[PDB]
RNA sequence: AAGGGCACCACCAGGAGUGGAGCCUGCGGCGCGCGCUACACUGACGGAGCCAGCGGAAACUCCGUCGUGACGAGGAAUUCCUAGUAAGCGCAAGUGCGUUGAUUACGUCCCUGCCCUU
């Protein structure tokens, strides 16, 4: 029961994948704690820590991507799982719970939904 | 816990409190009426790295993170254009040094200088009928502050040069000496005679 | 020193100046009561903080 | 003793800048300065330059300031401000000619160069620097203009007044005649020094011997 | 004469420079312009990490080693300029491309110009 996204910066572009699973975080093949800009690292933790690291228990997320530069890639992840994250609320779970996930969202910035 | 860990560290400071580098944002004042809705200090933030556009309205700019506004100002003299992933570094780094100068919030440290940093009667240069005399203007608060951050990183870059020290350093050692008063401060000792001046044109 | 701050009302809309330089109707903010007009420097809309050591000075066109 | 320069922008210290300062080369197919004495006939001839050709003046200022135990010392440094706009730093060791024809042949070289360089050090001598002088100078420095129609001082005591981290630099028209405003745009006030009107050298021995006195020198 | 307007070949507030050295190259003449290479620790060297677009690149990141040991950062002048831009960076192609990525302006008619109407 999958759903994608894909999020976009400058030169670079991201894949997500959505299904519902074990709660695990993949960056090309690769778990999210190796993310090497390496003082950008926060920055994509951000979709986890705006939200709760609770509904990330169900789900997974494997991404991949290709292109750009060294900040173009991290910009484009944490859009992509931002996206991804409320697609899947929104289509497998209550309506409500794709708002608030929306306007929480919103609420600490606008690059995670509009490119 | 999920599939791939995630640390301690990381899921505690995170969810819980959003804070700096990791440093509070919570109880850092303002302490200037005025300046405040200029120094951004509210909306908390991790790192200051904020890819956001404040160019395109007039004062979008105050919206911006006095933190990251500070990390956007050292990037200069075209040898150090774009590099701002330096800036953030040095950044995270000063703040460190100045907390171990002070504990306090080095990002209360770094309000302050920028606080008691703006100038209050700057001088325009009025006609005067050909040996010019300059007249005593007083000076918008989003100009304070944008000046501040120009005096204390020219400061800082300019301040140590050839020297044994780092621009880290250097600018913990302006923010430090600017975040008190007490003439050794580059920025202060400037903004005392900027001011000297206007009450000379009154 | 006696540091007063004050709040704009009215930006003038004519005026005539030097370059830079703009004349600004204030509040007072100790008391709603005096209104002065003023010289700011840097670009100012309405509603802010001023920081004013001079209390009077009644300036005019520069 | 560390030699005073611009670059420095901390130290307490005395600052003369000879302004109005007339350095010119003359042509001729060598190079001079213009001067008084070869040059009243033609300076005349144009209707112009009439004592705007006195480079002795600052020559004489200058073996004054630099001979002067306060240079010695280490807590003065000067500066030159010519009438045509070009603004002078003087390394204080540097021991300047003593005649002024040995004098012209340097200055006409300076001028023409930019800067004066040690044969043998790295740091110059006399190098040509850009205005205004206002950037050039310490942070907290009192800034005064000489003058004979100013409130007369005695130097000793207007210097114990300085700040304990203020510099004080001094103003010198070094020139025969003219309005004392050469200066009026950076001065905070002006300054006489005597009841009779003094030579710009003579204002300069005036002004260090004071310095000299309230500093403790000897 | 009057009232409006527009403009960094204007002003109000900065950036990047140019005008300095040698050399390359064009122009003049028998001085001028575009450039290249330059005068460290915000670095250099060694590992290591490792990311483009137009048709596993470099800057960069981390961990280490080194430790301050003509031209010494450019006169009077003066050009251009408001966001993925300036600058930095390298890449393909015979001008384009992306990577890193800003400070300042968005204002006015005080000045110098022009325009309009009276």
């Amino acid at each position: 029961p999958s759903v994608q996204t894909f999020g976009k910066k400058k030169s670079a572009t991201a894949v997500a994948h959505v299904k519902a699973g074990k709660g695990l975080i993949k960056v090309n093949g690769s778990p999210i704690t190796l993310v090497e800009p390496e003082i950008l690292r926060f920055k994509v933790y951000e979709p986890l820590l705006l939200v709760g690291l609770d509904k990330f228990s169900n789900i997974d997320i494997r991404v991949r991507v290709t292109g750009g530069g060294h900040v173009s890639q991290v910009y484009a992840i944490r859009q992509a799982i931002a996206k991804g994250l409320v697609a899947y609320h929104q289509k497998y779970v209550d309506e409500q719970s794709k708002n608030e996930l929306k306007k929480a969202f919103t609420s600490y910035d606008r690059t995670l939904l509009i490119a | 816990v999920l599939a791939t860990p995630i640390p301690e560290e990381v899921q505690q400071a995170q969810t819980e409190i959003k804070l700096f580098n990791k440093w509070s944002f919570e109880e850092v004042e303002v302490k200037d009426a005025s300046l405040v809705d200029y120094v951004q200090v509210r909306q908390p933030i991790f790192v200051a790295h904020t890819a956001g556009r404040y160019a395109n309205k007039r004062f979008r700019k105050a919206q911006c993170p006095i933190i990251e506004r500070l990390t956007n100002s050292l990037m200069m003299n075209g040898r150090n254009n774009g590099k701002k992933l330096k800036a953030v570094r040095i950044i995270k780094h000063t703040l460190d040094i100045i907390n171990v100068l002070t504990d306090q919030n080095p990002i209360q440290v770094v309000v302050d200088a920028i606080t008691n940093t703006g100038p209050r009667e700057d001088t325009t240069r009025v006609g005067g009928g050909g040996a010019a005399r300059r007249q005593a203007v007083d000076v918008s608060p989003l100009r304070r502050v944008n000046q501040a951050i120009a005096l204390l990183t020219i400061g800082a870059r300019e301040a140590a040069f050839r020297n044994i020290k780092t621009i880290a350093e250097t600018l913990a050692e302006e923010l430090i000496n600017a975040a008190k008063g007490s003439s050794t401060s580059y920025a202060i000792k400037k903004k005392d005679e900027l001011e000297r001046v206007a009450k000379s044109n009154r | 020193t006696p540091v007063t701050l004050a709040k704009v009302i009215k930006v003038l809309a004519r005026t005539g100046s030097r370059g830079g330089v703009t004349q600004v109707r204030v509040e007072f903010l100790e008391d709603t009561s005096r209104t002065i007009v003023r010289n700011v420097k840097g670009p100012v809309r309405e509603n802010d903080i001023l920081v004013l050591m001079e209390s009077e000075r009644e300036a005019r066109r520069l | 003793p560390p030699v005073l320069t611009s670059k420095d922008k901390i130290t307490k210290r005395m600052i003369v800048v000879l302004a109005m300062a007339s350095l010119e080369t003359h042509k001729i197919d060598k190079y001079v300065l213009l001067n008084c004495d070869d040059h009243q006939g033609l300076l005349k001839k144009m209707g112009r330059d009439i004592s705007e050709a006195r480079p002795d003046i600052t020559h004489q200022c200058l073996l004054t300031l630099l001979d002067s135990p306060i240079n010695k010392a280490g807590k003065l440094q000067v500066y030159i401000q010519t009438s045509r706009g070009i603004l002078i730093e003087v390394n204080p060791t540097v021991r300047i000619p003593r005649t002024f024809k040995r004098f012209s042949g340097l200055m006409v070289q300076l001028l023409h160069k930019l800067s004066i360089r040690s044969v043998n050090s790295e740091e110059k001598l006399l190098k040509v620097i850009k205005n205004p002088i206002t950037d050039h100078l310490p942070t907290k420095c009192r800034k005064v203009t000489l003058s004979f129609d100013a409130p007369v001082i005695r130097v000793q005591d207007y210097i114990e007044k300085l700040d304990d981290d203020e510099s004080i630099c001094v103003f010198v028209g070094a020139m025969a005649r003219g309005k004392d405003n050469f200066a009026d745009e950076y001065v905070d006030e002006k300054v006489g020094l005597s009841n009779y009107p003094l030579s710009a050298s003579v204002a300069c021995s005036k002004f260090c011997h004071g310095a000299e006195d309230a500093w403790n020198i000897l």
